[PDB]
């Protein structure tokens, strides 16, 4: 039922119709069904932008501080794995960043939740109460102060479907990391220069296999 | 029409549109206990509560049981902590069971009597002046009010749905504690050990292999 | 006017021929009744198919051991397999009545009533676990080459071979059993010793069948 | 009308000579079923066009490394790649390969075109036969070339199981074993070393190792249905 002009996760394939091209990223790719209620996708839209904007701050969190590590950069959480970053010392003990944490996240996300409820009612500064969003937003996609440059005011569609693309593709790289330093016991790009010394030899197969 | 058995015989009275209309009617009632409709509104009632208290005590075992195992915790098996408990608690048993009796008898009674009369522990005057919060809904076992601090029962799109998770749920927690029950005496050890024992050589650690549930082999 | 297991003798009213291996054998009247014939047909049905497996694995495994492969007698399999593969027996017989059990349970309820295991309960399959007949399934997953799906002529003349083929096999698992008891050696043991001398190594004289001799 | 396997024989019905390389045979009526004869039709020919290439590639090893032979082949070639990183290229080309042929079987002209380079896309054409960059050069009628290539893809199947038969009754390559044919042709045949009588049964012995050890594994390497041999 699905378009046969939107691009297929499985050319040829027929697809379901609910998945019609509206959201970005929409390849029809759902074969449990998950999203098949309307009430449910709405939040699953919504779900899978969250964790694919934190992913990509992670992923970026883990490979660039490794990077600088490797390249020489001298600063004092330089060479600490990102695995190991609980347990080094910093300025104010964990507990009471975490404290913290929670307290400045649940007005954010409070303030994210209200707009997905009743988009449009939580758009204004509780403060200065000149200051406004724009009315046109909608949730998921604040815009005004959340875009500085303007860069949604271009090809909006085009650049939803980048930001979900590489949304999807750093969470499968978070999921790497969990899985890889669990097995190798090392940090992701370690993992990468012993795969680059000898690719044939350091499979997935051949390291598990190894250790079975 | 989802059934526990395909094929099978659904039993009539659990066909009609008031039995469809519980969450979680597959057409499961070999023994015809719920046969008459009156008996069939107090057994609903029993399986909501013996869901919500068996959903509670299993996390209340399992939850903590897993972060003892991680380190996070240190919580003695469910079969001992009522022990290890008393020994550092202000009160003994007995009076502590005493004044649970008091507590749970007095709310379960307001409870008893919403049952057999919906909606009339909204008795005007009879509590101070909270009464026109204790009505409930219009389905019973479903209270409602401040039972539903965030208010999710008000979203009609989504309130069957909610029904039947809570009763799977519910269903598959009882389950699980007729399980450590039973795993209690034929191992003796605790629930996440004997996952970790299962795992380690599940085709010989089993209950096959227990020596007590299978005695003819 | 079709042949029968007796000549002369008529066929039983409630055997009209229709059915394979129809030969008017019922002379205790045990299939009278046609709801107890459609039950009975799918047992002989079920224990032709799992007596012509026993009886080829029984027949493969002794020739292999006759050969000097190593294998063993099927008297002694079982022992050999859960020894020599370190197999918990009682793991290795739960897991067994788990698996029979989900598949005789549905086909018992298509018995019960033809046709409900369709209505895709199971992981959404429709059309495979449907059935054809009293005990001959069909399908895509039962009969992958779909030779239930071409011709019918060819399709009865399979069913007339496969329930005689199966009754054969049923008795030659039955002298397996017989064979073991009276000389206590395999299939093929018995096999040759026949054939080096056929007058003189038979049940005859085997000591047991004919006590009086 | 036409050529028959078993002349003056009347076909099955389900065979009326529309497929290329039918001569009416299916004495046990695999094929009645329209869409298994489809599924079928597939399968012979990709059966057949992999036997034509592992025959003539059996052959040109024999000749070109004497030395080395052919049922060996697999742990005698070493190469830097090593076996796994070999297996892991194998598997995930093939898996691409086999999905977009297989996608044409099941919904045909769906996979024509390229995924890449979008200007590129294969003319409609029957399944089995993606014509297009697969067929740069066709030497004559498609008709008469497909009868040649079941014909020839027939034969090179039926090679390549008398291939592994001789090496496992004779241990030697498909040239090596006709040489020793022609050097004694009354005493080579298979009746010349195996006969089965009532009382007796003679079987030649399989002269391939019971197992092969594999860079610290030992990988079994059993005879093809060697208690039935005769
Ligand atoms: C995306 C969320 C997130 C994820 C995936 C992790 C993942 C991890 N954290 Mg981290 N954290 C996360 C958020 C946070 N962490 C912390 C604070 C910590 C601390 C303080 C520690 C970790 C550690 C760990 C590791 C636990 C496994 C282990 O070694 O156990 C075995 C545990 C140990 C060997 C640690 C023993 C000493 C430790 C001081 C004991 C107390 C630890 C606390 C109970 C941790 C509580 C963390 C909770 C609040 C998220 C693991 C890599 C641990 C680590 O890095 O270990 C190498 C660690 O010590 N996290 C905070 C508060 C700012 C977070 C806030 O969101
Ligand atoms: C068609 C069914 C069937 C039959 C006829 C046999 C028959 C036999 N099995 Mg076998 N088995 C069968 C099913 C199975 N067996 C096994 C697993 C084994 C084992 C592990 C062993 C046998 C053994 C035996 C032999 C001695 C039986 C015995 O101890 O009786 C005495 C017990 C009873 C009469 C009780 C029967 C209750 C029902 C005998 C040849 C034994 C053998 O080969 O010894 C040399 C042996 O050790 N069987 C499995 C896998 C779970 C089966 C599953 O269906
Ligand atoms: C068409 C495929 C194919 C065939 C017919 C053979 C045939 C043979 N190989 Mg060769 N091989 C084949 C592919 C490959 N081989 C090897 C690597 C080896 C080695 C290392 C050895 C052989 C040996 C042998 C011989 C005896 C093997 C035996 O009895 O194993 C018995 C059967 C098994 C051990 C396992 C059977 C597996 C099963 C039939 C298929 C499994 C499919 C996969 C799960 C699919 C996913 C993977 C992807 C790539 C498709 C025999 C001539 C042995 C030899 O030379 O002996 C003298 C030997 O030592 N082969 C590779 C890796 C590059 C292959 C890749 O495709
Ligand atoms: C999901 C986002 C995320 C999260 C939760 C963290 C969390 C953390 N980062 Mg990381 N980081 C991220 C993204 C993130 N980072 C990104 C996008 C970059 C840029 C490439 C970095 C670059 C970075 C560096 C260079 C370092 C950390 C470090 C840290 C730790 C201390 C944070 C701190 O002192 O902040 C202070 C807050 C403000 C200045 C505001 C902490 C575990 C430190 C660490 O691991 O020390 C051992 C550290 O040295 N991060
Ligand atoms: C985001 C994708 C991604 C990438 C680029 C890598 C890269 C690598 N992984 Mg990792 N991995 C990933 C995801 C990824 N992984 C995920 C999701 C898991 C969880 C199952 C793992 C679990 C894992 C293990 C357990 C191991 C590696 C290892 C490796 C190395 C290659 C050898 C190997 O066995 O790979 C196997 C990798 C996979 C089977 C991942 C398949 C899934 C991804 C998403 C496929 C993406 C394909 C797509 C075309 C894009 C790829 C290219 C693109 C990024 C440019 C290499 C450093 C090995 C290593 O550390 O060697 C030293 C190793 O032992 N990975
Ligand atoms: C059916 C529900 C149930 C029951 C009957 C029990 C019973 C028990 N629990 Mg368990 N527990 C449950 C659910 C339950 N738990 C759940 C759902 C969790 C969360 C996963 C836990 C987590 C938990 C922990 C971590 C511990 C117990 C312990 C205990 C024992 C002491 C109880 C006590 O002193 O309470 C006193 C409590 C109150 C009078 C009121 C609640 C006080 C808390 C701190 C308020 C929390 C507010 C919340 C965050 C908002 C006792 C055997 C303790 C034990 O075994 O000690 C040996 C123990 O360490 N329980
Ligand atoms: C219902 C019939 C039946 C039964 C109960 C058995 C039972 C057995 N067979 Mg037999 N077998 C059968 C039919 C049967 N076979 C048929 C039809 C054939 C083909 C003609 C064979 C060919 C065969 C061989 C070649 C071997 C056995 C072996 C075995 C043993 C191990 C089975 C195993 O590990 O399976 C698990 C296997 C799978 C799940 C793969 C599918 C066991 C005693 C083995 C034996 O003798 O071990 C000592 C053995 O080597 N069987
Ligand atoms: C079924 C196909 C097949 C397979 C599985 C093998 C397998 C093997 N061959 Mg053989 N071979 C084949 C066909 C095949 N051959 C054909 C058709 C020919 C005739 C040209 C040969 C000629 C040949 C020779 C002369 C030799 C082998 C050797 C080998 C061995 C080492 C291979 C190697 O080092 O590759 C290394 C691979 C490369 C350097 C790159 C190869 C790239 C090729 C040319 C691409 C082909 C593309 C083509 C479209 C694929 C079609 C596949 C299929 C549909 C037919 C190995 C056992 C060697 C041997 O015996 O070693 C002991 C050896 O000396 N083969
Ligand atoms: C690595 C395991 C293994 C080994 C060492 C053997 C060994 C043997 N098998 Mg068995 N076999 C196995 C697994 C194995 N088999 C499996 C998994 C199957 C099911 C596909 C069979 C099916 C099978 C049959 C049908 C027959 C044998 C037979 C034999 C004997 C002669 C070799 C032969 O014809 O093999 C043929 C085996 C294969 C081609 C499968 C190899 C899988 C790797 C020999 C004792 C023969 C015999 O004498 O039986 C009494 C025989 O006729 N096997
Ligand atoms: C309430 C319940 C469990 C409650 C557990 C609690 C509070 C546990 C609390 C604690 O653990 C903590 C947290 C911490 C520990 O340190 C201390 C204790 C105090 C131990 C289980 C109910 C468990 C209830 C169970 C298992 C009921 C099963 C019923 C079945 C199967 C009925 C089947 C049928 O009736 C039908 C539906 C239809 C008929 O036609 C046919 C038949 C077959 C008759």
């Amino acid at each position: 039922k699905r378009d046969a002009a939107l691009p297929s996760w499985m050319p040829g394939a027929d697809l379901p119709g609910y998945l019609n091209g509206t959201l970005p990223g929409d390849f029809g790719f759902d074969p449990l069904y998950l999203g098949q209620d309307p009430v449910k996708l709405k939040w699953y839209a919504q779900a899978e932008l969250m964790n694919a904007r934190f992913a990509m701050l992670a992923v970026a969190g883990i490979l660039v501080p490794e990077l600088l590590s490797n390249i020489g950069f001298s600063w004092p959480g330089a060479g600490v794995a990102w695995y190991d970053a609980g347990k080094f010392e910093y300025f104010a003990p964990a507990s009471s960043l975490f404290g913290v944490q929670m307290l400045l996240f649940a007005w954010v996300e409070i303030r994210r939740y209200q707009d997905f409820v009743k988009p449009g009612s939580a758009n204004q500064d509780p403060i200065f109460t000149n200051n406004k969003l724009p009315d046109g937003n909608e949730p998921g996609y604040p815009g005004g102060i959340f875009d500085p440059f303007g860069w949604s005011k271009g090809d909006i569609k085009s650049l939803k479907l980048k930001e979900i693309k590489n949304g999807r593709l750093a969470m499968l790289a978070f999921a790497g990391f969990i899985g890889q330093a669990y097995t190798t016991g090392t940090t992701p790009l370690k993992n990468l220069s012993t795969h680059l010394a000898d690719p044939w030899s350091t499979t997935v197969w051949q390291n598990d296999l190894a250790r079975l | 029409r989802q059934s526990w058995l395909p094929g099978s015989q659904i039993p009539a009275h659990l066909d009609t549109p008031a039995a469809q209309a519980l969450a979680g009617n597959f057409g499961f009632d070999p023994l015809g206990l719920g046969k008459d409709p009156v008996a069939l509104r107090w057994y609903q009632q029993a399986e909501l509560i013996h869901c919500r208290t068996a959903m509670a005590g299993v996390a209340g075992i399992l939850i903590p049981g897993l972060l003892t195992k991680a380190g996070a915790l240190n919580v003695p098996e469910w079969y001992d902590a009522g022990k290890v408990a008393i020994e550092n608690s202000f009160a003994p048993w007995g009076s502590l069971l005493a004044v649970q009796l008091f507590l749970c008898g007095f709310v379960e009674a307001k409870r008893w009597q919403d049952i057999r009369k919906p909606g009339s522990q909204g008795e005007p005057g009879s509590f101070l002046g909270f009464e026109a919060s204790l009505k409930g809904t219009s389905e019973l076992g479903y209270p409602g009010g401040p039972f539903d601090p965030l208010g999710l029962s008000k979203e009609a799109d989504k309130w069957a749905d909610w029904k039947l998770k809570e009763v799977k749920n519910g269903r598959l927690a009882m389950l699980a504690f007729l399980g450590f029950v039973a795993q209690k005496y034929a191992t003796g050890a605790g629930p996440v050990d004997n996952l970790a024992a299962h795992l380690k050589d599940p085709w010989h650690v089993n209950y096959a292999t227990n020596g007590v549930s299978l005695p003819f082999l | 006017v079709r042949p029968v297991w007796f000549p002369g003798n008529p066929p039983p009213a409630h055997l009209d021929g229709s059915l394979a291996g129809d030969y008017g054998f019922d002379p205790l009247f045990l299939g009278q009744e046609p709801q107890t014939l459609k039950w009975y047909v799918q047992a002989e049905l079920v224990h032709g198919r799992f007596a012509m497996l026993g009886a080829a694995g029984i027949i493969l495994t002794s020739i292999g051991a006759k050969v000097g492969l190593g294998f063993p007698e099927w008297y002694d399999a079982g022992k050999v397999v859960v020894e020599k593969n370190n197999i918990d027996f009682p793991t290795l017989m739960v897991i067994q009545f788990y698996l029979m059990g989900w598949a005789e349970t549905k086909r018992w309820y298509d018995f019960k009533n033809p046709g409900s295991q369709a209505d895709g309960s199971f992981l959404g399959f429709t059309e495979e676990f449907k059935g054809l007949e009293n005990g001959y399934p069909g399908g895509r997953f039962f009969d992958p080459m779909g030779l239930s799906r071409g011709d019918a002529a060819k399709y009865q003349e399979y069913k007339q071979k496969e329930v005689k083929n199966g009754r054969l096999a049923m008795i030659a698992c039955l002298g397996f059993a017989a064979q073991y008891a009276a000389t206590g050696k395999g299939p093929l043991d018995n096999l040759a010793d026949h054939l080096a001398d056929p007058n003189h190594v038979n049940f005859a004289t085997n000591g047991v069948s004919i006590p009086i001799a | 009308s036409r050529p028959l396997w078993l002349p003056g024989s009347t076909p099955p019905a389900h065979l009326k000579g529309d497929l290329p390389g039918d001569f009416g045979f299916d004495p046990l009526g695999l094929g009645a079923n329209a869409e298994s004869l489809k599924w079928f039709k597939e399968s012979e020919l990709v059966h057949s066009r992999w036997a034509m290439a592992a025959v003539a590639g059996i052959l040109v090893q024999e000749i070109v490394r004497p030395d080395v032979f052919w049922y060996n082949a697999g742990k005698e070639v070493e190469s830097p790649l090593g076996p796994l990183g070999l297996l892991a290229v194998e598997f995930f080309l093939m898996h691409w390969v086999e999905v977009r042929r297989w996608q044409d079987l099941r919904k045909p002209g769906s996979v024509d075109q390229d995924p890449i380079f979008s200007q590129y896309k294969l003319p409609p054409h029957e399944v089995g036969y993606p014509g297009g960059v697969f067929a740069p050069f066709i030497p004559g009628d498609l008709a008469e070339l497909k009868v040649k290539e079941i014909k020839n893809g027939r034969l090179a199947m039926l090679a390549f199981v008398g291939f592994v038969m001789a090496a496992q009754v004779t241990g030697k390559g498909p040239i090596a074993a006709l040489q020793e044919h022609l050097a004694d042709p009354w005493g080579t045949t298979i009746f010349s070393k195996a006969a089965v009588v009532p009382g007796q049964a003679v079987a030649p012995p399989c002269k391939i190792p019971a197992s092969v050890s594999y860079k610290g594994i030992e990988i079994p390497t059993p005879c093809f249905l060697q208690g039935l041999w005769p």
